[PDB]
């Protein structure tokens, strides 16, 4: 019966590489879920930015009115 | 344990195809962020002219009148 | 077969795991793409007012070296 | 038999590969957005300094 031992391992071996694959994909999720994350926050960083655009636009309108003052 | 692999694999396959999309769309956004960058450090510049200019005003006029 | 048995629910128990998995990573992905959309679509409009910003800060500044 | 386990199990090493590649530009993509981010913010200072010696101005004469 050495020739059920030849069977063994190649269940085992099946059975190895599968939970390596399963890790894999739990790496995969884990790292995916992080970088959407980061993603996300940097969109964030963006529309701030539009609200500092935003805000200069009215400096300008300001600055136009004084402007006016010393023209006067 | 056979149409199992070949399940499995061509899910993965089709998981690949979009990461590499995903990747290339990443280059783009990369390449749309540096021009950004470029367009701001020119509107910081501008900008840094517009306040010099306006001290030499804000004291000229001081002069003129006192 | 003992043995065999438990390898073959080792296999079984990986495999379900690892196809749920999958179906996870592929919304993961969706996920990203759609993000970038929206983020492209931002910055196209954060260019254009940036662009607009420099000439109206250049326009502004104009009346102020005559003054 | 172990061999297309064998390429399922390369796939999701090529697969997992490329999740890595797209966070390392996402994540060198934070330095274009943190200078974005400070050159506009710096502007912000200019154009409120502006303002502000335009109102200097428009009052000392």
């Amino acid at each position: 019966q050495y020739l059920r031992q030849e069977v063994l391992r190649r269940a085992e071996a099946t059975a190895a590489s599968t939970s390596r694959s399963l890790a894999l994909m739990y790496e995969s999720e884990k790292v995916g879920v992080a970088s959407s994350e980061e993603l996300a926050r940097q969109r964030g960083v963006l529309e701030r930015t539009e609200k500092m655009v935003d805000k200069m636009d009215q400096d300008l309108k300001i600055s136009q009115k004084h402007i006016n003052s010393i023209k006067s | 344990g056979n149409d199992r692999v070949r399940n499995l694999q061509s899910e993965v396959e089709g998981v690949k195809n979009i990461m590499t999309q995903n990747v290339e769309r990443i280059l783009a956004r990369g390449e749309n962020l540096e021009h950004l960058r470029n367009k701001t450090e020119d509107l910081e510049a501008t900008s840094e002219h517009f306040k010099t200019t306006s001290q030499k005003v804000a004291r000229k006029f001081w002069w003129k009148n006192v | 077969n003992p043995h065999l048995r438990a390898y073959h629910q080792k296999i079984d128990s990986n495999l379900d795991e690892l196809s749920m998995g999958l179906g996870r990573l592929k919304d993961i992905a969706l996920g990203m793409q759609t993000e970038i959309e929206e983020q492209d679509d931002i910055l196209d409009r954060l260019t254009t007012k940036v662009d607009k910003l420099d000439v109206n800060i250049k326009s502004t500044e104009r009346k102020v070296r005559q003054l | 038999a172990a061999e297309s386990w064998e390429t399922l199990e390369a796939d999701l090493i090529e697969l997992s590969q490329l999740v890595t590649d797209f966070s390392l530009l996402v994540n060198s993509q934070q330095e274009k957005i943190d200078s974005i981010a400070d050159h506009v913010n710096s502007a912000a200072v200019n154009v409120e300094e502006g303002t502000k010696n335009l109102g200097k101005a428009a009052k000392y004469k």
